[PDB]
């Protein structure tokens, strides 16, 4: 009863992957960036980047390496999916056509073991004799590179190591050698292996191990003339070939862990690397030479080049420029100048591509003409963090820079302004309390006002707090909705976190308040035991605290519901009336929850979403001022977010990337019967929901109604992938899923990846078919193949246009119907 | 570690699923240790020997006795539970599941001999299996949905292997003596376990192997084993002995463990054999606890309690315990959900499921 069609409005931009080569060409120095289901291919140019090709794939990218088999005149691409599947592919391009061959594929799945803690390690030995793969702990999955291993078989090889951290071949080595670092009780330790393949086996490898610093977290395999590992952690650098040790412990290194490596030099005798506070070095290999000739290591020293975006993946292109690829912000291109300018720094920024991820939260207003809605995102975190302010004409993006963390977002429209939630890293100073590390929004506000409360300050066993510990300072900014300035920045009490935050009206009160939920933080808690609602008026310029309510746990969550406010703490629910008073008075609770975390509502209904009782369906009941328990979905399912498509039509969102929908069960004749939920629909997104929200930023058709489509729920991603939901009727249901499984006949899957699998709802309990959800990106494609494959794609297609008869469906019909679909984003 | 900063920090995608499955799982202890207050009990006749929850619904839940007198119990309805009697001296039930079709239907293995499909009514739908000679009776139980197969263990050394509509090729020996438990993986079709007193523990293959102890893998112990039962992943399987100890057997190499989990569970002619299991969305460990003055005690206190182990660690991590209640927990089981726990005591059956709340208007 429940059929739903899913559409990208803008596809994710977060970069996943990037590596660097020679794959289009042996001549070109080819950049490949992987967004979580997207292939871009790019050539380095001395001005910029080339867009040459950009495809989709079936599948969420976890491996992505380029190798050269011997023979081979350029590189081939070895890829690994989520759901695993391999594939070794080639470029092939012939005038303005371009393929990407298959030339092996298979399945590499086993039939059971548990993902491991630090996700997929995929390897290539540097001769290409092998690809080995760190999938599930306790074995290494060799897969040989014989040109006739075209299924992509493959074999396990036991590892007694069983909690990996970081593996790669070595150089210089007559059989394909691993060393990697492991940690077990005796601390942790970097060894080797042989591998051979007539025993499908380790043999003992050509170094003992050896301990190594506490925290060694990667592991470089360096090439010839040094040969050898070099073993980086978060207060050392060490390399290690046979008798040769050489340790240096720079403290600059210390602040900010590294995070990633590229190869800078040929020769091995520069690396860069950066750290999570985006700060960027060189590490550099001093030479000895021998009376043999060989080359070994005189000595190490790391060079500070400067700051860059947080980097989640480094790649030296060429012309001492390096591409810096992001997650958590925008990505740049950077210039690496021998001598540093007028502040110190030898980096400047050449280029920045936009990056919305982590969107953490949104809200839809119609910011500049009624009924035209934008979308306003806190996007980013900590100096990388912002505003984004989204909206179609493809798209226009305002940025308005924090350079602290964002988390929750209101509208208040009397005050024609917004309030936001934000926070920044402090580090202790040298005599008195904490240092902000750089200015931020909340350092930068117009004004200013620190919260003079102390509802528990007083009354309240003190917990101690040691030296050394870094602290987040959270701010409330009040932003002006014309020109996005910091009108006002309220700062919370020291170790209190400000979590959520809604602007409404309540009961008879003719005020408009800012509403806050907070909880304080100590690290040692299993659990928070204290919190306050806290209700702000906004008049004159400044915050003033009108009421505040205190309970014993953290508030989650906070909802207006029907002139009354909704409240989520630890364990309870309760709903709140706004008395002439002004002071929060309890109607009535509800308790049978673990963690309510989120919360919508619609009318008198109410859907709850638990920590880990996935759902839960209530109608409050104003005649006798209590809850009742409607129903429940009593499947579990780990929460990530929810949505209400109407009375009886719930949305969800779990951590394992997927949607589902559930309904009340239409075929019950018991209470007991009618209490269970039932999953209507599951489908496998491929991508985390961190909001849903009611909205849209079509303009709208007055009169828009009697349309293929019906509602429109927005969702934002992790990766910035913004989408729509839409429900649809039972006859373009079944003629979408016709269309897709004809496209699936026809559609050549780059991978061999079938469309069904993909999009297969799949966790480690469960492996079922996909129900009630259509792939409009599937959909749109059907526009790009030339006509005779559309014709193709519609031969003997049994269509009925508008009401009537049915009869045969021409390429021009569907043409007609997926435009109209695709003007609904 | 704080809970709702690392929630956050998954929202920016910085920290792994993995990572929030733990904090979870110190969470659900956390809570686990106000569990404390006894909610609910509920007697009937003769001992408790098999149980079992149904799987769609928390509160209800079935049990099945010393005298094959069966009970189907549900909360908060208050409607004085549904029963059935048997012969009440030589028919001791000793399996029992759900069955995944008709909620209202149950398999049943009976010391009589006879492995039947029975409603809650009291209607016979079907025998599947039959001794026809008495001194040889089935002990072990179990079935799977996926491949809709049944299966099911003798006292001498035997398992018989059923489709949903009979259909036997199967009823070739696999041990010497009793098979206590066997078990099907949920999450792949065909690889079985099964367990016996002949101090081994048996991996199958069941469409490939015929020829009579032409199996797959063999474990070995010390001592005979009481259950053998997989993980809901699949990947790790459980093992339990009679004298003391517990081991972990991973998908990667099942010759050799992981981890040794040793605790005192030790057998007893009168006393109903032991049972640890899995939580069904974690990484944990149930098993009730017997114990014994020669066993080394690290603890210098030794009480009779309900212990909640880590699987991939060794140690423990909770314990519950309730007067009222000092008898020893032979059977305990959690709900598929993970919000409730029953235990299966000599002649009691026991909820715990959490406490006080505060209240409305």
């Amino acid at each position: 009863m429940s059929y739903n069609y899913v559409v990208t409005a803008q596809k994710p931009t977060a970069v996943n992957g990037c590596v660097t080569g020679h794959f289009t060409s042996a001549e070109d120095l080819n950049l490949l960036i992987a967004k979580n289901t997207r292939l871009e291919i790019y050539v380095v140019t001395a001005e910029g980047l080339r867009p040459v090709k950009e495809v989709g794939m079936y599948g969420k990218i976890a491996v992505m390496e380029l190798f050269r088999p011997k023979g081979e005149s350029k590189d081939l691409l070895f890829i690994l999916t989520a759901k695993y599947n391999a594939c070794i592919l080639e470029y092939k391009q012939s005038g303005e056509s371009i393929d990407i061959i298959t030339r092996a594929h298979g399945n590499v799945q086993d039939r059971i073991g548990r993902p491991s803690e630090t996700g997929i390690i995929g390897i290539i030995d540097p001769e290409c004799r092998m690809i080995g793969l760190r999938l599930y702990d306790g074995l290494f999955k060799v897969i040989p590179l014989d040109r006739d291993n075209k299924e992509l078989k493959a074999f396990n090889i036991r590892l007694e190591e069983l909690h990996v951290i970081d593996v790669k071949f070595l150089y210089g080595c007559q059989a394909p050698t691993i060393c990697f670092v492991y940690q077990d009780p005796q601390g942790r330790h970097v060894k080797t292996y042989e591998v051979s393949l007539r025993e499908k086996e380790f043999n003992k490898g050509p170094w003992k191990q050896e301990n190594v610093e506490a925290e060694a977290s990667m592991v470089i395999a360096v090439p010839e003339p040094f040969g050898g590992a070099i073993i980086i952690g978060q207060e050392s650098i060490t390399y290690h070939n046979g008798d040769k040790y050489l340790a240096i412990a720079p403290p600059i290194i210390k602040q900010s862990t590294i995070v990633c490596h590229n190869r800078v030099d040929p020769n091995g005798s520069r690396y860069l690397l950066g750290d999570m506070e985006g700060r960027l070095f060189m590490l550099l290999l001093e030479k000895e030479e021998q009376m043999d000739g060989t080359v070994t290591l005189k000595d190490l020293r790391v060079e500070l080049l400067g700051e860059t975006s947080i980097a989640e993946c480094l790649t030296y292109l060429d012309n001492g420029v390096v591409f810096v690829g992001s997650r958590l912000g925008d990505s740049q291109l950077v210039k690496l100048n021998v001598d540093s300018n007028e502040q110190g720094s030898y980096v400047v920024a050449m280029e920045t591509f936009t990056n919305l991820g982590p969107i953490v939260d949104m809200c839809v207003v119609d910011l500049e003409r009624q009924g035209q809605g934008q979308l306003v995102t806190c996007s980013g975190a900590f100096k990388e963090g912002s505003l984004r302010i989204i909206r179609n004409g493809k798209l226009h993006i305002r940025t308005v820079p924090l350079y602290e963390s964002p988390r929750k977002i209101c509208y208040q429209e009397v005050s024609q302004c917004f309030g936001v939630l934000s926070s920044r890293i402090e580090v202790q100073d040298t005599s008195g309390g904490t240092t902000a590390l750089r200015p931020s929004a909340s350092t930068q506000a117009l004004s200013s006002s620190v919260s003079s409360s102390k509802l528990f300050s007083s009354s309240t066993a003190p917990h101690e707090t040691s030296f050394g510990e870094e602290v987040e300072v959270h701010n409330l900014l009040i932003i002006d909705q014309h020109t996005f300035e910091v009108l006002h920045a309220h700062q919370f009490l020291q170790n209190e976190y400000a979590l959520s935050l809604v602007s409404c009206k309540l009961g008879k009160d003719p005020n408009t308040y800012f509403i806050v939920g907070t909880a304080m933080v100590y690290p040692e808690e299993a659990e928070p035991k204290q919190g306050r609602i806290v209700v702000f008026q906004y008049s004159d310029g400044k915050l003033q605290t009108v009421a505040e309510k205190e309970v014993k746990g953290a508030v989650y969550s906070m909802v207006e519901f029907n002139g009354k406010l909704l409240a989520s703490i630890n364990s309870t629910v309760r709903l709140y009336e706004w008395t002439t008073e002004k002071e929060l008075r309890t109607e009535c609770n509800h308790y049978n929850n673990i963690m309510a975390l989120y919360l919508k509502t619609k009318g008198d209904f109410i859907l709850v979403g638990d920590l880990m009782r996935s759902v839960l369906l209530l109608a409050y009941k104003p005649m006798e001022g209590n809850f009742e328990e409607i129903a429940r979905d009593f499947n579990p399912n780990w929460m990530s977010a929810v949505e209400i498509l109407d009375d009886d039509n719930f949305l969800g969102a779990e951590n394992a990337f997927n949607l589902f929908v559930c309904q009340k069960d239409s075929a019950a004749t018991t209470d007991e019967e009618r209490q269970h939920l039932q999953e209507v629909g599951l489908f496998h997104l491929g991508e985390f929901v961190n909001v849903f929200c009611h909205g849209s930023l079509v303009m709208q058709n007055l009169g828009e109604t009697s349309t293929p489509t019906q509602g429109s729920v927005l969702f934002g991603t992790v990766n910035g992938m913004i989408g729509l939901v839409t429900s649809l009727s039972e006859s373009w249901y079944n003629l979408l899923l016709d269309m897709q499984n004809r496209l699936n006949k026809v559609i050549k899957s780059v991978g061999k990846i079938e469309h069904s699998f993909w999009r297969s709802f799949h966790t480690e309990r469960k492996t079922e078919p996909a129900t009630g959800f259509i792939d409009g990106d599937l959909i749109e494609s059907f526009l790009d193949i030339s006509r005779p494959k559309m014709q193709e794609v519609v031969a003997n297609l049994q269509y009925d246009d508008g009401s009537g008869m049915k009869r045969e469906a021409t390429a021009d019909d569907l043409i007609k119907v997926v435009e109209e679909l695709t003007r609904i984003h | 570690r704080s809970i709702v900063r690392t929630l956050h920090q998954h929202k920016l995608g910085r920290a792994s699923w993995p990572s929030v499955q733990q904090g979870l799982q110190q969470s659900f202890l956390h809570t686990l240790d106000s569990y404390r207050i006894l909610q609910k009990a509920a007697p009937f006749d003769r001992r408790a020997t098999s149980l079992a929850w149904h799987p769609t619904h928390p509160s209800t839940v079935a049990v099945g006795s010393k005298g094959g007198d069966i009970m189907l119990w549900n909360f908060g309805i208050k409607d004085k539970p549904t029963f059935i009697k048997g012969i009440g001296a030589g028919g001791s039930i000793t399996g029992l599941k759900f069955n995944p079709l008709n909620t209202n239907q149950f398999y049943a293995s009976s010391m009589e001999g006879t492995t039947r499909l029975q409603d809650f009514k009291g209607n016979i739908l079907r025998v599947f299996a039959s001794s026809d000679t008495i001194n040889i009776w089935f002990c072990s139980l179990d079935v799977s949905a996926s491949s809709r197969m049944v299966v099911t263990g003798d006292n001498v050394g035997n398992v018989i292997l059923l489709n949903m509509d009979g259909k036997e090729l199967w009823n070739l020996r696999m041990h010497k003596k009793k098979v206590t438990h066997v078990a099907l993986n949920p999450c792949c079709d065909w690889f079985l376990a099964t367990a016996s007193v002949d101090q081994t523990v048996k991996i199958w293959d069941l469409r490939q192997v015929r020829g009579k102890a032409s199996f797959l893998y063999s474990l070995p112990h010390r001592h005979p084993v009481n259950a053998a039962c997989f993980s809901p992943d699949g990947a790790r399987l459980l093992t339990t002995d009679q004298k003391s100890e517990i081991r972990v057997y991973s998908a990667s190499q099942w010759d050799c463990p992981l981890g040794l989990i040793p605790h005192p569970h030790r057998h007893f002619q009168h006393l109903t054999p032991i049972k640890a299991a899995w939580h069904p969305r974690y990484n944990l460990i149930v098993v009730g606890r017997y114990p014994d003055p020669n066993f080394k005690s690290c603890t210098p206190y030794e009480l009779r309690t309900i212990d909640v182990f880590d699987g991939n660690s060794g140690k423990m991590m909770c314990q519950l315990y309730d007067p009222e209640s000092s008898g020893i927990s032979s059977l305990n089981e959690f709900n598929p959900m993970g919000d409730t726990l029953a235990s299966a005591m000599g002649y009691h059956i026991l909820i715990w499921s959490q406490e006080e709340a505060r209240t409305r208007k």
